[PDB]
């Protein structure tokens, strides 16, 4: 009867899991699987062949860390099963065979990904029901709006979804394979100019922490670079795990600049502002005014200081001066997809949109293409 | 001796017949009547002999035969059922406010205390002294009554072979939305006005209280004073009751502090300040917030953040999200409602602990529940009220059908399965999980841009094909539900504003870490006890489910208190008022369930005109249905008359009656034309055969 | 009726009709009765005989005459019909019908008859003091003759 | 007893409804029905399958707008029922089963249209009485005249009706299938010369607004074109819903010019002035002088600035110089048909001309052919 | 004296140039201009700032490719000059200052486009004469007919032009901004369902080659989809430039389906068959029978296998059964516009229709509006 649904926002970098109706995810941990890369010499020490989540980062210095998801696509289907098993049993401490599960996926992913998630849910974990949602719709659900264009940016992909009065325009949906992971790689590359070498996968986590703590978005790039070159007031220090101290200057704002200039990492694509403007201009002329004032930002990559100010400046430069530009960046936008999924999964009217086990048995794994979206 | 006691024995039970019998009984100063085992009591607004030990011994046990109806019959019947089945039983006293349910409960309590223990009456004294506190904390003035109980009082008397143990009092179905919202010409609960009127002056200076017209939580009705009620006297009586009930001065001071904190929290306003990406509500004046913090011994900044901020808190961070004006208003109202509910629960728990029992083997339960509500302007509270009344009417109909089945098997007959259509469709229409009205309301309470109009549109779309659901013709903001008491129209005006009752964990944590013991204890207990109920409707449904779950381990007994006149005149009666009360009380549901019940000697005597019934003393095997076969070509469906005589269906009955009246017309015409023939006989053979003979003989010699 | 005839009274009924019912306009005439009375020969005069009969129901016609023959009194009034009609308004098969009861029954239902007609009937009906009217002897006397 | 009649002037583009005896229509809204053409992604948003009137234009950017009436003929009989239901219940807030209804129709429409309106009124809405009037007669009623020739032009059709002393000459009644909708289409076509593309049905409304606000009738076409080409003083700007600004020059007076030169849109018919002159010349020689001085103009298409001046100039050029030409163009001619219908339906002598329900039951839907006109 | 005219059919995607009187274009190359987007490190390598035509596709992997023409409108007027200079000098190896030039344009383009082409021809390249023709008329010239309706579809626009006995009906001319470029974009979008990501402008050419080689038009869409889902006999393989092999199934016929269902790419317009039927029904009733049997198809987008069969089926379904439907799709319809232009420019009677340099000097760039069409 009272079977609470499970909301699992398995992103490329973080797993956000919890119960429907809650205000925050119950379990948040990195989506990594680690394996030992050294020689075990003590008897009985070395009987574990895999580490998932936070225990993979506690043992970070002897493991090889691998991500099962790149750019929103699950490429390793055994590590993904390990991560889902960890989430269901060790983290949520719940039995999946008696809870409906709600999962999320990027708008323009291959269909085999969704079919394989459906098959794994219905055959390995024996869930009673299933649904796969689109992350931007859940961002709007969490934002308390029915009209707006969502700029979601995790660390796999960046996509734009314009929605008006609950109606989506699929032809105006954008997608970029440029997100937090590429920012971490670019910061790792440009940290070599000061003589800092981060090579292994365990140092990728240190570079990611540096990026989260120190990096920010400059309102204007050229004068910021001139100020950084003409003085030393923009430099900050960071302490490495072994006690060494590093210092970074213009690398603080040069790393997030690749979101607006993808040419830094050798991509021909346009910036996030131009992508958003292009997505808006692909909609009806009667929809554009409402979309201009409902720019909803979601994801962890949108958490840089000053990113909303620059997005508003760029859109104002692009859009006509008559329109009013608003960038909605709630302080909890890092969990907006999960919050929206929790809101949606707890609705009583939503109970008729689940993919039940009987429907799967009847129609194969392809039922998810007509039941979802 | 013209009136009757039990209407079950009647041969033709119609609404007109029930009204006539009830008014005949009332005109003879006979209040109580019987419907099977269901008692009906009309409030006479006059002192009647419903007491006295001689009545108790007259009704003591099964020695009377229940020839006269009385509440003592219900009491000793419940006692006998308890001693027979070794199981608990409950008596449900329903009816409108002022219809006489309260003194009915007090008389039942006195009768049980007199007949069970008859050696010690301390239990009844201890449970009667708690009545004024519950009346002050659970009643309010409505547009229909000046003192209406907005909750269901559950008194459970524990018995051990005739020994009265301690009693447990419980509350159910409390109206949460009245604490913060009142309609026109109605007030809040009496406790706030009594506190503001009868409080000592230096207490008021310590709490910075003022007259009731200034407070927002009380002045919404516009009439803060009742013409015919003294608040100070009742407040002093409440103090006397608390002193009797062991409430020390510190506890009373804490209760007054909590109530003053609620009142001051009701006076907080917000302004729409402009932020970089949103509109943020900020408190106008910090005086009220600081006053509430001082009265509740909590942090002022903590309270201001709990009112004007939303907390998303995971293991590794804690994010504060500013709220809007409406969200802040909902948070403040939810805090006030939870404070009042916790205070009432604490008072009832302390009262129960004062008279706590020892064992738990047998118990008698008394429920004082409010009845159907159909006002002019009708809204969410009455919707919940009618939902609860429908769920009680389900059990009422179950009991009535059980009595009908017992009557059908009471004598010797091949008992058939009688059809019976219960009121389950109405319950499903209101509160079925997929697309019930309350489920739609709960869904709209978290949907992004939901308002009352969208909720109405969803209801119209989902329930447009339901026979019980009805839409207005013009686009009016209302809908109609066909209850058991008739069509009721609900005005959707603040359904979403009255349903927001979500209190987050930050508020509970703030209130637990208070510098006063009672508030901290209450909130710690609440956190320990706490659930997917974030709305008033969900909590109401949970409480009603708990009340029902407490009430299937026993066979309920129903007492239906009515009202003869709205002017409280002792003797004046109206027929339309009686019809309305019978519809609302569910008495006519028995008549609806009955439709076959007609008698035997009627067929024996007044259905000979057809073929001049040849036989005499027709017996159990009398030629009765075959009479219909050879006389009226009527299908055999009337079950059996015999000894157990309940056979005739309504349409056949009317057909036979109207056949009888044609037969009377034709027989009268035949007799009258025969009598005309006799007149012409006497005329002609008078004026010739009695005159010509005399004339001829006179001419003769 | 044509099928049923009460042979005791048929002769008188037919003689009365043949003295009243003739081949005429249709109204009842004093001519035939007066001729039958004064066939021997008597001085015709109007000294004290200015009003002979005035309470006929109305005009008579041969067609309506045949209807009256078939329906009202000629060979009609089966006893079972009278007994059943009188038992219809009474619960006891004994036929003790309160006189006042029949008073209102006749004066309120059907083509309403006056108390004068009920008394006219009572001029020949034997009734007890308490009013429980019986009808066996009265019905037999009416049907056989007198 | 006092059952107020309803006057419903359902035109091709606008519905003009109200109560008899009033001075203005109570409800005026576009005669459109819209349906969603995109994908609904939010749960509960997208439960409405149709939008009628102003709510169809509020949601203009996600709907497909369709007109139930083209050229004065109802082609969609379910959308028309939806529009009538909207008018009766949501707009007038009245119960049609207790109010006589007066409807209007073009002079030379097919008979099936009138029969179907009668059937719908008497069987679906259960009106107690009905009448179908001719719009030019109502224009004369509103103008306070009994003699004159009426040039009514809505957006479906343009017709001429000459009436003398309350007597109509049916053989001189003209009709053109050229009206405001064709003007909107032609303006949409000629707006592509400056690079403005309006394609969808939602942009048809924007083009219609442009035509209403900026277009006018030139007194003489050739010198106006020469002036527009030799300077830039005739250009005006318009702001689109999304903020873009368009500019139009000679298109301002080239659009209404197709009323006098139907050859611009590829029609062989004559202009409105020549049609009016031909209709006058088909009447008796003793009627022409009075008709020449009573040219009554009605409808929304006659609302262009300078249209009356050019009509007078053209008729003066055609008619002999001896006659006196007067063009009566009252400022409220956009509502003249409704005003005349309101005047006619409130007369006490008119109560004997209604088509009652009993007459319909007796004679079928064909009673309207002998009771009306 | 014997100055041979030049025929330049500069479309949105391909340039078709040659000499009048020839049977085939002399030069056919893509209408693209590429610029380097990477860093030049070798001394002397990187002195070229632009690549036009086939040399822009040889260097495709280091350049940013841009089209000067979208939807038949020249949006970049310097790249267009570069392309014309390339065509005249490097491809045709001819001096433009001594050859009359014939150019083509879509029927309903902005006038500024034509005026600017005239100005560029007469002021930059100093041609002695000029003419701008309509592509559908040249298609009829190449088809050897004087009566028929032409469905031209390049990769910028799709237009219908009905012509009867050499007389055009301008009011029945249709235009759609849906053509080969939109088909390439839609195929690129729907290729992501199998996990193939084509992002840059250089991969647009690969997707275009895939569309040209593998895509076809299904006779009926629903049963074709059912067959493709129920088996795997409709799948074909394609080899990418670096050796990777991709496989596509229902995408082969789902891409050209947007010509008949523009709703796939979020357009409200009607299919090409309904557009052709609507254009036919806008003509005179005495012209329709001849037009029904002279449906001439032209352009590269009409080169899909099975497109003529489906066009005939759809028109037969729409048109009455009495009429006879013929779809004329010559095997060389990809060059029909150029062939017709070559035929027209070589006529002796056409020598009086050129726009000479003297006329341009007298009348400005606006002479082309009255001399052409
Ligand atoms: N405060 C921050 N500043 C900058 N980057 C951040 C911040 N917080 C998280 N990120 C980046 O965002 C990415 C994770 O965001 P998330 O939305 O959880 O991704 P996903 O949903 O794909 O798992 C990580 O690469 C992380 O480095
Ligand atoms: N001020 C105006 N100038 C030009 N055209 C107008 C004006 N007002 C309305 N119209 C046009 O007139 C048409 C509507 O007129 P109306 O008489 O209401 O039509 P109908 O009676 O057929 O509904 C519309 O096409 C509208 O664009
Ligand atoms: N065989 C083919 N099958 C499908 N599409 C083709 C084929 N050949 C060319 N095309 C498409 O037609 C378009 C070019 O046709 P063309 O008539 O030269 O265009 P334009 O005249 O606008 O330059 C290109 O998009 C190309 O992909
Ligand atoms: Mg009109």
């Amino acid at each position: 009867d009272e079977t609470t649904a499970l909301v699992c926002d398995n992103g490329s970098g973080l797993v956000k899991a919890g119960f429907a109706g809650d205000d925050a995810p119950r379990a948040v941990f990195p989506s990594i699987v680690g394996r030992p890369r050294h020689q075990g010499v003590m008897v009985g020490m070395g009987q574990k062949d895999s580490y998932v989540g936070d225990e993979a980062q506690s043992k970070r210095g002897i493991l090889t860390l691998k991500y099962p998801i790149e750019h929103g696509i699950i490429t390793n289907w055994d590590d993904m099963e390990k991560i889902w098993h960890h989430t269901f049993y060790n983290e949520l401490r719940v039995a999946p065979e008696e809870h409906p599960t709600l999962l999320t996926e990027a708008p323009l992913n291959p269909k085999a990904n969704r079919e394989k998630m459906t098959q794994i849910m219905f055959e390995t974990f024996n869930v009673p029901a299933m649904y796969v949602a689109i992350q931007a719709v859940l961002s709007l659900y969490a934002s308390g709006r029915t009209t707006g264009i969502v700029l979601d940016s995790g660390d796999g992909v960046t996509h734009n979804v314009p929605i008006y009065e609950g109606y989506a325009l699929p032809h105006a949906i954008m997608r970029l394979d440029l997100a937090g992971r590429d920012l971490t790689d670019y910061l790792m590359k440009i940290l070599t100019e000061r003589g800092y070498s981060f090579v292994t996968t365990a140092e990728r986590e240190i570079v990611r922490d540096i990026k989260e703590k120190l990096c920010y978005v400059a309102l204007d790039f050229e004068n910021e670079m001139a100020t950084a070159a003409s003085s030393s007031s923009l430099e900050k220090s960071y302490e490495l795990p072994d006690g060494q101290v590093i210092t970074i200057g213009n690398e603080r704002f040069r790393c997030p600049e690749t979101l607006f200039q993808p040419s830094f990492i050798g991509m021909e694509s346009a910036g996030i502002h131009e992508t958003t403007y292009n997505s808006i201009m692909k909609c009806d002329i009667d929809i554009r005014k409402d979309l201009y004032a409902n720019n909803v930002m979601s994801g962890g990559t949108t958490m840089y200081p000053g990113i909303a100010d620059r997005m508003q400046k760029e859109i104002t430069a692009l859009a006509p001066s008559t329109m009013k530009i608003k960038i909605i960046a709630p302080p909890e936008r890092k969990y907006s997809v999960w919050i929206g999924g929790s809101i949606l999964a707890s609705l009583s009217t939503f109970q008729q949109m689940w993919i039940t086990k009987q429907e799967y048995d009847e129609a194969g794994p392809s039922i998810v293409h007509r039941k979802c979206f | 001796e013209d009136g009757v006691e039990d209407m079950t024995q009647l041969e033709d039970l119609q609404e007109t017949t029930v009204l006539a019998n009830l008014k005949t009984r009332f005109e003879r100063n006979l209040i109580y009547t019987y419907i099977g085992s269901i008692l009906v009591s009309v409030n006479p607004y006059r002192m009647f002999a419903i007491y006295g030990p001689e009545q108790v011994q007259q009704y003591s046990g099964r020695a009377l035969g229940e020839n006269p109806p009385h509440l003592f019959a219900i009491a000793n019947l419940a006692f006998a059922k308890m001693l027979d089945a070794k199981q608990n039983q409950c008596v449900i006293i329903s009816g409108e406010s002022g219809s006489g349910k309260t003194e009915a409960t007090k008389l039942i309590l006195r009768c049980l205390a007199a007949m069970n223990q008859r050696r010690d009456v301390m239990q009844q004294i201890k449970i009667l002294e708690a009545t004024p506190l519950l009346e002050a904390f659970g009643n309010a003035k409505t547009v229909r009554n000046d003192n209406s109980s907005r909750f269901g009082k559950f008194v459970e008397i524990f018995l051990e072979g005739g020994v009265i143990c301690g009693a447990i009092t419980s509350q159910y179905l409390l109206e949460k939305s009245r604490i913060v919202f009142q309609a026109k010409n109605e007030r809040n609960y009496h406790i706030f006005y009594e506190l503001l009127a009868g409080l000592p002056a230096q207490l008021r200076q310590a709490f910075s209280l003022q007259e009731a017209e200034t407070y927002y939580y009380l002045n919404q009705g516009g009439n803060c004073e009742i013409a015919g009620k003294s608040d100070a006297d009742d407040f002093r009586r409440l103090l006397a009751a608390m002193e009797v009930l062991g409430f020390t001065s510190e506890d009373q001071d804490s209760i007054f502090r909590i109530l003053a904190s609620i009142l001051h929290l009701g006076n907080v306003y917000f302004e729409k300040h402009e932020t970089d990406a949103q509109e943020v509500a900020s408190v106008v004046s910090a005086r009220e917030i600081q006053a509430v913090a001082e009265l509740l011994q909590v942090s002022p900044e903590g309270l201001q953040k709990a009112i004007t901020f939303k907390v998303t808190e995971t293991i590794r961070e804690k994010i504060f999200t500013p709220l809007t004006v409406e969200s802040a208003v909902d948070a403040r109202d939810a805090i006030a409602k939870v404070l009042y509910a916790l205070l009432f629960g604490w008072l009832i728990t302390r009262v129960n602990a004062l008279v706590s029992p020892k064992q738990d083997t047998l118990s008698i339960a008394i429920l004082d529940i409010y009845g159907f509500e159909d006002l002019s302007f009708n809204s969410f509270e009455q919707l919940c009220i009618n939902y609860a009344n429908e769920n009680l009417q389900y059990l009422f109909n179950k009991i009535v059908f059980q009595e009908e089945q017992e009557e059908y098997i009471r004598e010797q007959m091949d008992w058939r399965e009688i059809a019976f259509a219960d009121n389950q469709p109405c319950i499903n229409l209101i509160s079925l999980k997929p697309y019930g009205i309350l489920r739609i309301l709960d869904d709209q309470c978290c949907f992004p841009q939901a308002t009352d109009h969208t909720f109405l549109q969803k209801c119209h779309y989902h329930h447009g094909a339901n026979p019980l659901y009805s839409k207005p013709k013009m686009p009016l903001p209302e809908f109609t539900i066909k209850h058991y008491a008739g069509k009721v129209t609900y005005q959707v005006h603040k359904f979403l504003d009255k349903n927001h009752d979500q209190v987050r964990q930050d508020v509970l944590d703030l209130f637990v870490h208070s510098r006063t013991r009672v508030v901290a204890h209450l909130f710690s207990s609440h956190a320990a006890q706490t659930y997917k109920a974030h709305t008033v409707a969900a909590k109401f449904q949970q409480s009603l489910l708990d009340l029902v779950e407490k009430m299937e381990r026993c066979n309920p007994l129903f007492v239906r208190c009515l009202k003869p006149n709205h002017k409280k005149e002792p003797g004046l009666f109206e027929p339309d008022v009686m019809m309305a009360q019978l519809r609302y009380s569910g008495v006519l549901e028995t008549v609806r369930i009955r439709k076959v019940r007609l008698p035997f000697q009627v067929f024996i005597d007044r259905y000979r005109c057809l073929v001049a019934l040849k036989l005499n003393v027709p017996a159990d095997g009398d030629m009765c249905v075959s009479l219909l076969s050879r006389l009226c070509t009527v299908t055999p469906d009337m079950y059996r008359v015999g000894i157990s005589k309940l056979f005739l269906k309504e349409h056949l009955h009317q057909l036979l009656e109207s056949m009888r009246e044609r037969v009377q017309n034709r027989a009268a015409l035949t007799l009258q034309r025969y009598l005309r023939g006799f007149f012409i006989q006497r005329h002609f053979r008078s004026l010739r055969r009695k005159i010509i003979l005399l004339q001829s003989r006179a001419r003769g010699f | 009726v044509f099928a049923m005839f009460d042979q005791s009274q048929i002769q008188e009924f037919k003689e009365a009709f043949n003295m009243i019912d003739q081949n005429r306009d249709g109204f009842i005439d004093k001519e035939d009765l007066h001729d039958m009375l004064a066939s021997l020969g008597k001085n015709p005069t109007d000294e004290y005989l200015d009003a002979m009969m005035n309470e006929a129901p109305g005009p008579i016609n041969f067609t309506m005459f045949l209807t009256m023959f078939g329906e009202k009194l000629n060979g009609t009034d089966p006893e079972d019909v009278i007994r059943n009609a009188f038992a219809c308004f009474d619960e006891e098969a004994t036929g003790f019908i309160q006189e006042d009861y029949l008073r209102e029954l006749l004066t309120t239902m059907g083509d309403r008859f006056t108390d004068e007609e009920v008394d006219e009937l009572y001029r020949e009906a034997p009734i007890d003091k308490k009013g429980n009217f019986n009808y066996i002897e009265f019905t037999r006397i009416l049907k056989h003759g007198a």
